[PDB]
């Protein structure tokens, strides 16, 4: 609450509560001096005295939330709070060890929205690519994404990777999400196996447990094993 | 519930598959503060006050006391 | 996931028709009590109350309180409960009256919303602008600003008072870091560096947010949750705004104090323009005093004028006494410790003991709460413990008895671990018959008399 | 909303006739006490008379007879203009201060001053607001309202314009321009802009414009008590000391300064002096160190009339050891006079037991009322009258419309009465925890 | 070429302290030598 | 220093079956009673089981505080263990429930785990930009390990910490990143031969490898008033050291309490239930009994276990009598565990130990007369005449104490047995409770 | 050595046309009154008076609690 006032229709009532509820002295006291003063104080050809002699503020006792009540979702109950992210967030750390621009494929692009949030929170130079880009942005940045050795992660739908793009400068794939066709997955993979590939790709494809994603991805094998009986 | 609110059934197949993802696509609150007791000014509209605009200290408590 | 004393307890396990079906939902038996319950915690959910005194009578060891968590887990999550005693009050700071008070408001809730605007931008350029400022001692101040935010979908350019610059200053906020500007309070929480200043050859430990996105003026609205003494508070001891009363009142150390009745007055005058707004819902509550013959005769005075008030929650006292001499003056004895003149006021529900089976019953629940099972004769045998000697003594013979069955390698209790945990841990009866036998003189073995 | 129906929801003023002074037997709540209730107008008419000092009235009584009913009788009987002060008597056992001091402020709090000055506002919505800010300033600007009447142009000051940007006042906004200060309080929203509000909640509500002229003088009155000023007079900025309690021992040269200014605001006609009411509840509650101080606070010309309810008989005084009636010293039982009531009779508590249930608003058989009125003969008005509100829940649990026999003895069943209670105690001695023992079956 | 910033660089040789241009009139300069 | 329970080294019981042993880690001469601490010991550690009542009742000089140490030094230093004794409760700054209520909250450690971030390698250049009178500071920090080189920026309370550390030019420094303390580890260099005002050589260590933003996973254990009093106050932090907080009201605890629940279940932290010893509880009065009764309801209770002396004694602030002065209410919540007096052939084997653990040499004729002095007067006096016969054997130039330094020892330094004869003989030049006289 | 501003006159009133002043009459009479007032202090004031500082410059008193 703001603390209590008196609603006195006078105008020498204003000017004793701005004299006193605010009272300049003691906030010029309080926060320091402004930096005209300091200006004329320290461009000056003698030394001169100032009446706040320093910001006599005392230091607030807590970083991360001082003199306010404030709340802002702290980075770790935001995003974080998934196994799936957990479990991203250990091998993300891991790959910047090991060194290599990894992906992203996802179904849901708001995921890859909170996920573009998530890694520019924990410092990851990053490039996004979804169906909203126009045509010349797509090719222009994954052909700068290709350029460049050090831009460290990727954002994709899954299903419009299936275009005609080329990634042979990733070396790495994550999977976020396993949904019905083998045959997106395994092109999305192809995009990064591709004919000029150079090393060992590895994939990694998150897996939840007593959940749907596991229906899927056994419908999905059982289809892909269909698929490939009958036509090897 | 629905077997026998939100109720679309890839509501229920695909928001378990979100659930798997991120909770916080299904909708969360944006960053909260405490209650506030007093009485400041609202504003009118957005399409008005276009880009030069002052803010005014407006906080007074609803709590008067009458002299 | 610690079982405490109260945790088999899940509500009154009532009927549909109001009447306690006896061994369900944790209780054992237990009837006039329960349907009793029932009634008060339906007067509870219907608003016509506005003061109302429910006594719980009925020796120790009989289940007074578990009744009172039925109460608590039977009105729900989003209805006030203010549970004390009658010690708590006794306060050094103010009189107990005050803490009474503190706790009739405690005990009621109101559930509110809130439209809050904040300025969510990225700082631009951060410019003062003094003002003139003659010969008056502190020199010059600055009085105007032009800071500009810098959000996702069109910026915005505005001016500030002198109180939100002094907001910005005490958080530090240089050009680039994103912050939210409350214009209810004043108040401007830095969040951090934008990302567009990101480097990973850093030092200081920012948190890098992206710019938020949206409109730079956005509008939210929000439910709190909020008790008059909430209320009562914030309007006493003022921490929010950008004035000097409310700076220099958060540095120093918060001292209770006496709210007078213009306060708690004049919120309730607010409360009710709140109502009439059609914003905020009123949800009035229980104020549980367990061990209300602890309270001396002036609480008893001034519980009189505390329910005469139109808006008051209902009063839900335990009291373990028979007759007794209240605290306040010595010469007056009566039943409960309730002075003859407040016990009229008094709804008082009975609590009956218990029998040789319901002791086996609540026994048995006792175990599979805990998660410690056991054999009939076992069972049997702490029963019988339980008719010689206490209630909440043969309860408690359970935990030792499951350590020691594990130290001899089983996984049930039987007949021998309960015999030498009963040959361990003692009772009362027995520990002061050896007192009085042992000590039989004063001196090298003997006891402090 | 904040009328929750309390013990006394039902009183609507004494009810006495204001002309012979007659306790008609049934009105306005207060039902079958009559002589009581003309002692307590002639009080009454002699409080609003205010040719007397302040002088004291003790209502004694028996448990439950009516005595915290006449009092908040002659509380809605004055309205809000005479100030009536409660004080239950633990109020004045603090630790922020002393005890005499605590009660010489609730002496001080029912000595009101009652002065009447004029204001100049404006009513009317806002056509528009023009503001020359361009760098420029807060320099210029033109405002044109309107009413249903009246319509005009207005220039304002540089420390009005910076009041219009600190309440954000819209085109289409209804303010109350205070002139003389410079507060803006906005009454609402006009109706006929309610497409340029964009930025509000989907429920809002709207007025109309106000009727009549744009310009025009209030004459509000104002009433404060002695301890209002004399809490205002103490500290730099102190009033809030009277909305938090903080205020210690004000030195007593305020209080004789402000004795002699409000004297001289009487003498020069600028104020008027209203003394009000005190009603100290429960007034056995206080040791002979305060009746050593009420004995010459009731002496001065600035003393409210002091009335008080004392239930016990005779018994001891709180300090001392010596017993006394009332519980309260001789001394000072010859300053205050006595109003004694007596028990009710049945067709009286059946009465009382109508006018409560018709207050909650609860059906009842004449069978379930001649039944509730014989257990009200046995236990006394508070246990029927909660037995009332008992009795509609139970019958609402069976899904019935009107309470008969079978509810009544159902909460005659479930609750005791505290003679039963007694009984109770008396017969489990063993178990409930006299003074020593206690035996576990 | 900052305005009122005095610099300190101490490395493996040495350490030593720049001062601008526009401070050796002011009385910041009374220490390094320049003065008013 | 040799305190007197410094030679307890735990509680001396079996792992797997908790049998007594007659002789074990200090705790030598009874069994009943450390079996039964034993089992209470093993239910503290389960950590399941919340809001018990353990009454260790006994005659004095009889090891019940021994047995309390026992337990403490069983557990170790990561359960907290309260010591509190019942009359710093009464307190003329706060209530006298609130002190009872803060000595619960303060034995429910809450274990949390957070990352910081840890730095390494050689400083090269420091870059301090400072303004003049009042202003800002900008800095660039190079640091090198010999792998990486790295330039860093740096801001307000960096500068202020280098300036603080003397930082300079050829330091093996080691910067957390999240709470901002700066150790110097060494030099790779030499002290330069140029500037006088340098400072000490420090430990000469060569330039670190590997890399330079490291990672470490630290764990914090507070308890659950730090948290109250760090959440109670806006600015007043450091008022859980002096004491200065006043009161804490009850819509803090029923936050924080669901606050630590929330964090319990997302694994954020942990909630470690400890133990609440209060020595001589008979000194409590009802008003304290009728709080202590009704705080062993909840899940965030700890396992009270208490001391006691006194037969039927007087509950003060009453005026009627109980076993141990406690109140016949409370005695139904508690279980008592009883004591029992010494044999003779325990009270040589503690003596025994009490002798080896001062460095005390004996004689078996000086021990035999100590283990009848300690048959009459308890081991409180026999202690004092082992250390007292120890320094006059020192006094007079012997090796081993013998029977003469005990009967000087017990010449000079009467027992209470004996005090009180001395009282009761010349009761004419004490003040009893009247006058008295002068030859 | 004491001052007041009691407000505005009323013949700078309507200069601009919503400013917000006190608008009162210039006085008609003296400009120099002068008058001689007996008055009494008591010791007790003079002894708070020298102890702490009262009223004019306390403005420290707002907070109340120490
Ligand atoms: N009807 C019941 N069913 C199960 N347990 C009960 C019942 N009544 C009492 N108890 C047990 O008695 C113990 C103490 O009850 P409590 O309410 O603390 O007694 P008191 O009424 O003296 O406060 C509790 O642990 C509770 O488990
Ligand atoms: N004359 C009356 N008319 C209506 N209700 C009455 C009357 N007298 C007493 N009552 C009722 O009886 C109850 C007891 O009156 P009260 O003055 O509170 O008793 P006590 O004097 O003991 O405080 C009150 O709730 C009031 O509603
Ligand atoms: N069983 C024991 N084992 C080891 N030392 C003991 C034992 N019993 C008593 N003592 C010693 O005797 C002294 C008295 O024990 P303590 O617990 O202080 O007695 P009390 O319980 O009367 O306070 C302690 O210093 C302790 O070292």
């Amino acid at each position: 609450a703001p603390p209590i006032e008196v609603v006195c229709d006078s105008r020498s009532a204003v000017i004793e509560r701005e004299n006193i509820m605010f009272h300049p002295a003691m906030r010029k006291a309080l926060f320091g001096p402004t930096p005209s003063e300091i200006k004329e104080a320290s461009f000056g050809p003698r030394p001169v005295t100032l009446y706040p002699p320093r910001a006599l503020l005392p230091a607030p006792d807590h970083d991360k939330q001082r003199f306010t009540n404030i709340t802002v979702p702290s980075m770790a109950r935001f995003v974080t709070d998934s196994g799936k992210l957990a479990k991203l967030d250990e091998l993300l750390r891991e790959l910047k060890e090991g060194g290599h621009r990894v992906l992203l494929y996802f179904q849901m692009t708001r995921m890859i929205d909170l996920m573009e949030e998530y890694l520019t929170y924990r410092n990851y130079k990053y490039c996004r690519l979804d169906g909203s880009t126009k045509l010349e942005d797509r090719r222009d940045t994954v052909a700068d994404f290709q350029t460049r050795p050090e831009i460290f992660i990727f954002l994709l739908s899954t299903r419009a990777g299936g275009l005609g793009i080329n990634l042979t400068t990733a070396d790495t794939v994550i999977f976020y999400d396993s949904d019905w066709n083998p045959t997106i997955d395994s092109q999305a993979m192809d995009r990064a196996h591709r004919l000029g590939q150079t090393k060992q790709v590895t994939v990694y494809r998150l897996i939840t447990r007593g959940t749907i994603e596991e229906r899927i991805r056994k419908r999905a094998l059982q289809k892909e094993e269909v698929q490939r009986v009958v036509i090897t | 519930i629905m077997d026998l609110d939100s109720a679309t059934l890839m509501n229920l197949v695909m928001q378990f598959r979100k659930v798997c993802n991120h909770p916080d696509l299904f909708e969360r609150a944006d960053t909260s503060s405490p209650f506030f007791c007093g009485h400041f000014a609202e504003t009118g509209s957005f399409l008005r006050e276009g880009t030069n605009v002052a803010l005014g200290y407006s906080t007074r408590s609803l709590v008067e006391y009458r002299l | 996931h610690r079982t405490a004393a109260h945790t088999h307890i899940k509500g009154l396990g009532l009927n549909s028709s109001g009447i306690a079906e006896k061994q369900a939902a944790g209780f054992v038996g237990q009837c006039a009590a329960r349907e009793a319950c029932g009634v008060v915690v339906d007067l509870i959910k219907a608003h016509k109350m506005a003061g109302r005194g429910v006594l719980l009578a009925g020796g120790p060891g009989t289940g007074k309180t578990a009744l009172a968590l039925a109460i608590s887990q039977e009105l729900g999550t989003k209805i006030p409960f203010c549970p004390i005693t009658g010690s708590e009050i006794y306060s050094t700071e103010v009189k107990k009256t005050e803490v009474l008070m503190e706790n009739f408001r405690r005990a009621i809730g109101l559930r509110v919303r809130e439209t809050k605007d904040v300025y969510e931008g990225e700082v631009t350029e951060m410019t003062p602008e003094e003002a003139e400022n003659p010969l008056g001692g502190y020199g010059k101040t600055i009085s105007t600003l032009l800071i500009g935010l810098k959000s996702a979908r069109g910026q915005k350019k505005l001016r500030l008072d002198p109180s939100i610059y002094e907001a910005i200053q005490k958080e530090r906020v240089q050009v680039g870091d994103v912050i939210y500007i409350e214009t209810n309070t004043g108040a401007c929480k830095r969040v951090g560096r934008s990302d567009a200043y990101a480097t990973e050859f850093d030092l200081e430990a920012e948190e890098y947010v992206p710019i938020p996105k949206g409109e730079v003026h956005k509008k939210k609205e929000i439910v709190q949750d909020v008790t008059l003494h909430d209320l009562d508070v914030a309007n006493a001891r003022p921490q929010g705004g950008q004035d000097i009363i409310s700076m220099m009142g958060q540095l120093m150390k918060p001292k209770m104090t006496e709210i007078t009745d213009k306060l708690r007055m004049e919120i309730n005058k607010v409360v009710q323009k709140y109502i009439n707004q059609g914003v905020a819902e009123l949800i009035p509550g229980v104020l549980f005093i367990d061990e209300a013959h602890m309270l001396d005769i002036e609480c008893f005075t001034y519980l009189n004028k505390a329910l005469e008030s139109p808006i008051a929650p209902i009063v839900v006292l335990a009291s373990n006494r028979g007759i007794a001499t209240i605290r306040g003056a010595d010469d007056l004895k009566a039943a409960h410790g309730i002075p003859p003149d407040f016990l009229q006021r008094l709804l008082i529900i009975p609590t009956h003991p218990y029998e040789p089976d319901e002791i086996r019953r609540i026994v048995r629940i006792r175990a599979q709460t805990e998660g410690v099972q056991l054999t009939d004769a076992a069972v049997d045998r702490v029963a019988e413990h339980g008719v010689r000697i206490s209630l909440r003594y043969c309860l408690q013979l359970l935990a030792p008895a499951s350590i020691l069955a594990r130290v001899n390698g089983r996984t049930q209790v039987d007949v021998q671990d309960i015999a030498e945990a009963e040959e361990l841990f003692l009772d009362a009866r027995r520990s002061a018959n050896i007192l009085t036998s042992t000590g039989e003189s004063g001196g090298l073995h003997g006891f402090i008399s | 909303g904040l009328n929750l129906i309390a013990a006394h929801s039902h009183i609507r003023g004494l009810g006495v006739d204001a002309d012979t002074l007659e306790p008609r037997p049934s009105s306005q709540g207060l039902v079958g006490q009559e002589k009581a209730r003309k002692a307590a107008a002639v009080v009454l008419e002699m409080i609003k008379q205010g040719k007397i000092a302040g002088r004291a009235v003790l209502i004694a009584g028996p448990p439950s007879t009516g005595k915290t009913a006449i009092a908040m009788g002659m509380a809605q009987s004055l309205g809000q203009d005479v100030p009536f002060t409660t004080l239950a008597a633990s109020e004045i056992f603090s630790l922020e201060m002393s005890k005499t001091e605590a009660l010489t402020q609730a002496f001080r709090k029912s000595i009101g001053v009652r002065i009447k000055e004029e204001s100049e506002i404006m009513e009317g919505e806002v056509v528009e607001i023009q503001i020359d800010r361009s760098t420029g300033g807060a320099k210029q600007g033109k405002l044109t309202i309107k009413t249903t009447d009246m319509e005009a142009i207005y220039d304002m000051g540089s420390k009005m314009i910076d009041a219009m940007t600190k309440e954000r006042v819209m085109a289409g906004d209804i303010i109350s321009i205070d002139k003389s200060s410079g507060k803006i309080t906005k009454l609402g929203r006009s109706y006929a802009r309610s497409r340029d509000y964009d930025a509000m909640g989907v429920d809002t509500k709207f007025l109309q414009c106000p009727e009549g002229e744009l310009q025009k003088r209030k004459e509000v009155v104002h009433t404060v008590s002695l301890h209002e000023i004399d809490v205002i007079n103490s500290r730099t900025q102190g009033f809030l000391a009277l909305f938090s309690g903080d205020t210690g021992e004000i030195r007593s040269e305020i209080r004789d300064q402000i004795n002699t200014k409000v004297a001289e605001w009487k003498e020069e006609g600028k104020a008027e002096i209203v003394p009000g009411v005190l009603f100290i509840d429960e007034v056995h509650m206080l040791d002979i160190e305060c009746f050593s101080y009420i004995n010459r606070a009731l002496e001065s010309d600035l003393a409210p009339i002091v009335i008080m309810a004392s239930n016990r008989g005779v018994s001891r005084i709180r300090g001392t050891d010596y017993k006394s009636p009332h519980g309260l010293p001789l001394d000072f039982l010859d300053r205050v006079v006595i109003i004694n009531t007596h028990p009710y009779t049945p067709d009286e508590l059946r009465q009382i037991l109508s006018i409560r249930a018709q207050e909650e608003e609860v059906d009842l058989t004449p069978d379930a009322l001649a039944l509730l009125t014989k257990i009200g003969q046995e236990a006394g008005l508070r246990y029927a009258s909660n037995l009332i509100t008992t009795s509609q829940l139970i019958a609402a649990k069976r899904r019935a419309k009107q309470v008969g026999v079978e509810d009544v003895q159902r909460s005659f069943k479930l609750f005791y009465d505290p003679a039963r209670s007694v009984r109770f105690v008396q017969e489990s001695e063993k178990r409930l925890i006299g003074n020593d023992g206690v035996v576990d079956f | 070429p900052d305005p009122m910033m005095i610099r300190w660089v101490n490395n493996k040789m040495g350490s030593v302290v720049a001062v601008p241009e526009e401070l050796l009139g002011t009385h910041a300069g009374v220490v390094f030598g320049a003065g008013p």
